[PDB]
């Protein structure tokens, strides 16, 4: 019926990129750069946050089946965003994505697009569609962050602070392989959980079950804290590796 | 696995013939060589490459893999032409959307004049269509091209909706700009004739009501060539749009522009007096001018006409297959 | 685009309706006969009929009735066409000049309505106060006959009874009263309502509803003295008037359904009844006078008079002369005698009027080697079945060959100097367990005879029960001599086997010429036949030999010889068979994307397939591969009645809506999709049902110039006996004739003021399109009949094109020559 789109962390040691001699740090870097390229290009074009995320999810899934050494990442990214726009009904012309990609990329980086940028992108759409197995519908943590937050009642300002901080964590998680490890529902919980710790909030008080200390179980069944902590650790790792700090 | 779409080749289907001409490619009848199942193949050609894979096909793939109902057509898989070996750039082969084969389309049965619907036949037909539309509406999808051609009928009497190339999600919370010219003029709601641009799911209900009346007359109800003439025909039957019956008509772009010849009174019950009472009440509610007063798909299924219809008793249309020669 | 021309070679001959009245003068007795689109006016004499006038109407005549409103000296005529064109007509004569006046006219079509099963019914009040029309289920339309209603404006009254069988205005009622038989789930009932022009609704009628026979078919309005109505069924005749109810159920009428009725005595004492087997009855109203001075209906009696042609309409005229208006056989004048003849009959035929009847099939054959061609038709039905030999000589000369059974298909076999004809006759289950024929016929009067002994379906084990009295069809292949038309041989097919298709041809390397028949096993239980045969016969030395049989899983609706191979259509499948050196059929290739392959035509390696609902598909045989390929399909949906190939690119079809269309290959080969789309370039409303299309012409072409603007010749036969011809034009010639039509339509006065453009518009219950690609040759040929002032008015400002001269003005005398050349092809 439907394909399985989730791998174990341990499985990422065996992507085509890894097996062609790319080390884990380099592939992680390529994923961040490609995702952020997608994010930045589409933001300049005024695209909805779901459209950006969908392109990024296509991008991440693509490089579970292909190597970064044989598919230049910024061409793939542009193609993913191009298809994402049509899937999410926020369409853009391929020439406009190229125009924006050229504005944001230096001369070396835009070299990936070769002599005919539009052609390199349009040609890839065939491989992208076959790679993602024509499973175009994608759900993102954003809708669950809001669906679950709507069921919290209490101080308007503390919950809004929780949501925005969690929302930022969602945007930052698109640069990682969490999209490939955990369903979006879990991601939304993990970011609510992380924002709660950083804000010293006790979310259970805002739920309909204020004495149920594992507040998330009423939103996402069968999620151990271990999973939420692993997600939290990976998100904060991005901040620690960079110069950026938690939004708070 | 069954889910790894886009890889299996079209070699696996013996192509019987070309059933129809599509929007993004022609539609073919075929038989799976392995199972003997008759299937319908929609050819998607991305070789035009003006803007890549057609969005019309993307919508149908995206939505129909989500929708599972007896009255919604099933996309079984997507198959490809023999691909160029290790030359993805030169590969211009097309993709095929595999659908379940449907014996007939409503337009064909009606236009040939080869079918007669009794009240019981219409009950079974409308219940399946409106249940299917409700499934789509509960999932917040708008068909936007409901026409006799898109309704597909198997000889058993099972009805399935088909062409979702114009379908888009509807948000009640967030009103969104939509395309004004969506449905064929004959089945187009009055709100869209005046250019709503932010339309409700009630657009599909209007179209199904036009079909309901047609099943009792064997002739479409509102046949016009131009948008103004269409508003005139609707007005002659349903009454002219006016704040008395549609308070927000004054907000619509073309209300003052597209005035009908007169401010007509509603005669729907008079001209359709030959229709059974339960149906006439259903038609009167479905063909309501104001989309916020027009009934829903669910409300049609909780009507005296369709509520007690047992779907087990399929009741097929009366289609002659012999003595039609002479 | 394509350009084509259609002319009538023989006008419709079947009688659709007949009325008697005082239409031409208040003094004469007239008989108005309505053949499809044609009105014939006669005056009754002591010997027969004197013709006085004939007009054509731009519409099929559906209702034809004569009424005389107070203040008129003579009867007026109401005609309603099948496209709902209504009009009131008056006869006016000025010395030698006869013309028809349109007194009132309009179109009474409703935007919303369901056309009724029993068709359009039109009736007029005895006081001529209103015209009643039953056009749609659940509605009764009233045209009030006031002096001011020159546009025939009308209103609808809601009618609770949705399924009406028949309705007639009743005599002897205080106010306008309708009597109608209707059907609801509880059976059939007779009910009366009153019609109020002032209130524009029904009021309760004079007498109560009564349940009537389940197959109650016709309503008779009995004039005063009796009043009330008589209801004719399958088994019984009943009289209803208030409290009085009578019923006679004589066993003689149960045998055959009664379809027509006419009044003999104005007082209502005697009526004529006719049935489907051609019998003519007298229905007698036996009067009883009470001491009050009132006359009551005492009893009803039915008396068999004799036999006529299977009659659609009956008209008593005067004296003993009855006009038998027939649609399935020749019409007649017959005289009813008081004394029976020595055989027991009171009916003796006077005159016989040729009716080509339903033309089921036909072929063109040069019987005398004249380089001309003769048209041999399968005409008529049941006891009226016949073959008709038709040749040009200025009138058509027609020989009739009676068969007394229904002819189905005909094909000519020159090698054998004979015709092969498929026929069916009706037998009835009898007390022996077998069946008995109602009369001897061609298949039983053959010189030599044979019966299939095929064992193909003999395994049966499928039960089909028989009840005494039920009808069955018995199918035969007749071998008929081309000179004497003697039935030399008759081959009877299996029980319940229908013969559907017939060809005469040689196959493969076999030098023998065979008759090949495609059949279907027809059982009442089946929605669609699932068994059938292709049978190869050889006619040699006065005997028909079964050469080979091929079993198929369906009905062989159509067959045609294809380059030494046999092309046959079995249900959806289109199959090509080869004829082996072992004299057996072997399948080469099949095509399956069809709903039902009713019709097949070929040209070269190209095949045209006509589907029940999917219009026409152009297929090609690809010899390199040994299979078929779909060239293009007409994706517009049409119900086909016949098909024909005009040339390699243009294809002709006939729709069950009495419409004609031509499809062409798109010839804009930039995309595969465009090539596979056959585009309907020509649309035309013929007004006739085309059963058969045949290439050929009946004009004498040998040792002749035989030069005409027109190219090609397709003849076609129709249900109403009409024979027409379709021929091709150049773009230049089309434009000239089309521009001329538009000029002629402004000049020529139409009966009923019906717009010609409307009449020829492609019309189904769901669509109406303007005609395209077709020139109405019958309009063009009328230029020669309009007066000189009108001719010169037509040619004013008319220019020719693409000729030697780019623009060339036309004169009246120039066009007279052109049209006369066009009259030479028909
Ligand atoms: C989408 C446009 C088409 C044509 O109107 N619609 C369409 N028609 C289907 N079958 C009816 C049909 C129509 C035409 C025929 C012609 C010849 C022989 C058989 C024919 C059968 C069908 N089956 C399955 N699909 C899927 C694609 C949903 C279909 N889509």
């Amino acid at each position: 019926t439907k394909p399985c789109w989730y791998w174990d962390k341990k499985d990422l040691a065996h992507t085509p990129s890894q097996l062609e001699g790319l080390d884990p740090a380099t592939e992680a870097r390529y994923r961040r750069e490609g995702a952020r390229f997608i994010f930045d290009v589409g933001t300049r074009l005024g695209l909805h946050y779901d459209t950006l995320a969908t392109g990024i999810i296509y991008f991440h899934r693509f490089y579970m089946f292909h190597s970064f050494k044989q598919f230049p990442r910024y061409v793939t990214g542009a193609c993913c965003l191009f298809l994402a726009g049509k899937v999410e009904e926020t369409p853009k012309k391929c020439k406009d994505i190229i125009k924006t990609a050229r504005s944001l990329l230096n001369d070396v980086q835009f070299g990936q697009f070769g002599d005919d940028p539009k052609e390199e992108v349009m040609v890839l759409e065939r491989i992208l569609l076959q790679t993602i197995k024509f499973d175009l519908q994608v759900e993102h943590p954003y809708q669950f962050l809001l669906k679950y937050a709507k069921q919290l009642k209490g101080d308007k300002n503390k919950i809004q602070k929780l949501v925005q901080m969690a929302w930022t964590f969602v945007n930052d998680s698109l640069c990682t392989t969490l999209s490939l490890q955990w369903e979006p529902e879990i991601i939304a919980v993990a970011v609510m959980y992380l924002a709660g710790r950083l804000c010293k909030f006790e979310i259970q008080e805002w739920t309909s079950k204020p004495m149920y200390r594992r507040w998330w179980e009423q939103f996402v069944q069968d999620v151990p804290v271990d999973v939420l902590e692993d997600i939290c650790h990976q998100i904060l790792d991005l901040y620690s590796q960079g110069k950026q700090q938690m939004p708070h | 696995t069954e889910s790894d779409w886009g890889k299996r080749c079209v070699d696996k289907f013996d192509i019987i013939g070309i059933i129809g001409e599509g929007t993004y490619g022609q539609v073919y009848k075929a038989k799976d060589k392995d199972t003997g199942e008759l299937v319908a193949l929609k050819k998607v050609r991305l070789d035009n490459e003006k803007e890549g894979f057609p969005i019309t096909a993307i919508r149908e793939i995206k939505i129909l893999r989500q929708l599972i109902h007896r009255s919604v057509v099933n996309m079984k898989e997507i198959v490809t032409d023999k691909q160029d070996a290790l030359d993805f750039k030169k590969d211009k082969g097309a993709f095929y959307l595999v659908f379940e084969y449907m014996d007939h389309d409503l337009m064909g049965l009606l236009e040939s004049g080869l079918v007669h619907f009794s009240e019981d036949h219409i009950k079974s037909f409308m219940k399946q269509l409106m249940e299917g539309l409700e499934y789509c509406h509960k999932k917040n999808f708008l068909h936007r091209d409901i026409k006799c051609s898109n309704i597909l009928l198997n000889n058993s009497g099972q009805i399935k909706l088909a062409d979702f190339g114009l379908a888009r999600l509807y948000n009640s919370e967030e009103s969104r700009p939509y395309t004004n010219k969506v449905i064929t003029l004959w089945y187009r709601p009055p709100e869209l004739l005046l250019g709503e641009e932010r339309y409700t799911p009630a657009i599909d209900v209007w179209s199904c009501g036009c079909i309901l009346g047609e099943l009792f007359t064997k002739k479409p109800i509102f046949q016009a060539n131009l948008e103004l003439a269409q508003l005139e025909l609707i007005s002659r039957l349903c009454g002219s749009p006016c704040p008395a019956v549609w308070p927000d008509v004054i907000r619509l772009p073309y209300f003052n522009t597209m005035k009908p010849k007169k401010q007509y009174r509603r005669r729907l019950r008079e001209e359709f007096s030959f229709i059974p009472s339960a149906a006439l009440d259903l038609l009167d509610h479905m063909l309501t001018l104001d989309p916020s007063k027009r009934c829903t798909a669910e409300q049609t299924l909780q009507s005296d006409f369709l509520k007690d219809v047992e779907l087990s008793k399929m009741a097929p249309p009366d289609l002659p297959h012999w003595q039609d020669c002479h | 685009m394509s350009y084509n021309y259609v002319v009538t070679a023989q006008k419709p001959t079947a009688v659709n309706g007949c009325v008697t009245g005082h239409f031409t003068s208040a003094e004469d007795l007239n008989l108005l006969i309505a053949k499809n689109t044609r009105l014939e006016i006669y005056v009754v004499t002591a010997e027969g009929l004197r013709p006085v006038k004939e007009v054509g109407m731009y519409g099929k005549i559906a209702v034809m009735e004569l009424f005389r409103p107070k203040g008129e000296s003579k009867d007026l005529l109401f005609i309603l066409t099948a496209k709902y064109n209504a009009c009131i007509l008056e006869y006016k004569q000025s010395g030698e000049s006869i013309d028809i006046i349109t007194r009132a006219h309009g179109n009474v079509q409703d935007r919303i309505g369901r056309p009724s099963e029993t068709g359009i019914i039109g009736i007029i009040d005895p006081e001529c106060r209103m015209i009643g029309l039953r056009l749609y289920d659940g509605l009764f339309k009233v045209i009030p006959l006031d002096r001011d209603n020159k546009e025939l404006k009308a209103f609808n009254i809601r009618l609770e009874e949705l399924h009406v069988i028949d309705v007639k205005f009743l005599y002897g009622c205080q106010a306008p009263t309708i009597c109608f038989v209707y059907q609801d789930p509880q059976g059939r009932h007779v009910k009366t309502y009153e019609v109020s022009l002032r209130e524009k609704e029904f009021n309760k009628g004079p007498w109560k509803q009564e349940n009537v026979e389940a197959e109650a078919s016709m309503v008779i309005a009995v004039p005063e003295p009796f009043g009330g109505a008589i209801i004719i069924g399958q088994e019984s005749i009943t009289y209803h008037n208030g409290d009085k109810y009578l019923a006679i159920a004589p066993p003689i009428i149960k045998q055959s359904t009664i379809v027509c009725h006419n009044r003999v005595d104005p007082n209502g004492s005697r009526y004529l009844l006719g049935d489907m087997e051609g019998r003519l009855f007298m229905l007698l109203l036996e009067k009883e006078e009470q001491m009050d001075g009132t006359v009551t209906l005492k009893d009803l009696r039915v008396e068999l008079l004799g036999e006529t042609s299977i009659a659609e309409c009956l008209t008593y005229l005067d004296n003993g002369v009855v006009f038998v208006g027939s649609r399935l056989g020749d019409s007649q004048l017959v005289k009813l005698n008081v004394d029976s003849n020595e055989q027991g009959s009171y009916v003796v035929a006077m005159e016989t009027f040729t009716n080509l009847g339903p033309i089921v099939d036909m072929c063109v054959v040069d019987l005398e080697r004249q380089g001309q061609g003769q048209l041999v038709t399968c005409s008529g039905a049941f006891k009226e079945g016949s073959l008709r030999i038709i040749r040009n000589g200025q009138k058509l000369h027609i020989r009739t060959v009676p068969l007394y059974e229904s002819p189905r298909k005909i094909c000519y076999q020159e090698v054998s100097q004979c015709f092969g004809v498929l026929s069916s006759r009706i037998e009835v289950q009898d007390t022996s367990g077998g069946t008995t024929a109602l009369r001897p016929s061609a298949s039983t009067q053959a010189l030599s005879s044979s019966v299939s002994s095929s064992k193909l379906f003999s395994s049966s084990t499928a039960p089909h029960e028989t009840s005494f009295g039920e009808e069955v069809e018995v199918h035969n292949l007749l071998i008929i001599d081309q000179h004497t038309f003697e039935v030399l041989h008759a081959h009877q097919f299996l029980q319940n086997e229908y013969a559907l298709s017939l060809v005469s041809c040689k196959l493969g390397k076999d030098p023998n010429t065979y008759f090949i028949v495609g059949t279907a096993m027809v059982y009442p239980e089946e929605a669609e036949p699932k068994q059938g045969r292709i049978v190869v016969f050889q006619y040699s030395d006065g005997k028909l030999q079964t050469v080979a049989e091929k079993e198929v899983k369906g009905a062989v609706y159509s067959m045609v010889e294809f380059n030494g191979k046999l092309l046959a259509s079995i249900n959806s499948t289109v199959r090509l068979y080869e004829w082996t050196t072992e004299k057996e059929l072997r399948t080469e290739c099949n095509h399956y994307n069809n709903i039902m392959a009713l019709y097949l035509k070929t040209k070269g390696d190209f095949i045209l397939v006509g589907d029940l609902m999917r219009s026409v598909l152009l297929l090609a045989y690809k010899p390199m591969e040994g299979n078929f390929e779909e060239i293009a399909r007409d994706f517009n949906p049409n119900w086909m009645s016949a098909v024909e190939i005009l040339d390699d690119d243009n294809f002709l079809g006939a729709e069950n809506a009495f419409n004609l269309f031509v499809c062409q290959k798109d010839s804009a080969a930039t995309t595969d999709e465009e090539r596979q789309h056959l585009q309907e370039v020509g649309l035309f409303h013929l007004g006739e049902f085309v059963n058969v299309f045949c290439h050929g012409s009946l004009v004498m072409q040998n040792l002749g110039e035989t030069s005409t603007p027109t190219q090609g010749s397709v003849l076609f036969g129709t249900v109403n006996g009409m024979i027409g011809l379709v021929t091709s034009l150049s773009e230049s010639w089309y434009n000239l004739l089309l521009d001329m039509q538009n000029r002629l339509n402004k000049v020529i006065k139409s009966v009923g003021k019906i717009e010609h453009s409307f009449w020829r518009s492609f019309h189904t219950e769901r669509k109406t399109e303007p005609a395209t690609g077709f020139i109405d040759g019958d309009l063009i040929e009328s230029f020669l009949d309009i007066s000189r002032p009108k001719m010169q008015e037509v040619v004013a400002n008319l220019q020719y094109d693409d000729g030697s001269g780019m623009k060339r003005e036309a004169t009246a005398d120039d066009l007279i020559k052109v049209v006369e050349e066009l009259t030479r092809i028909h």
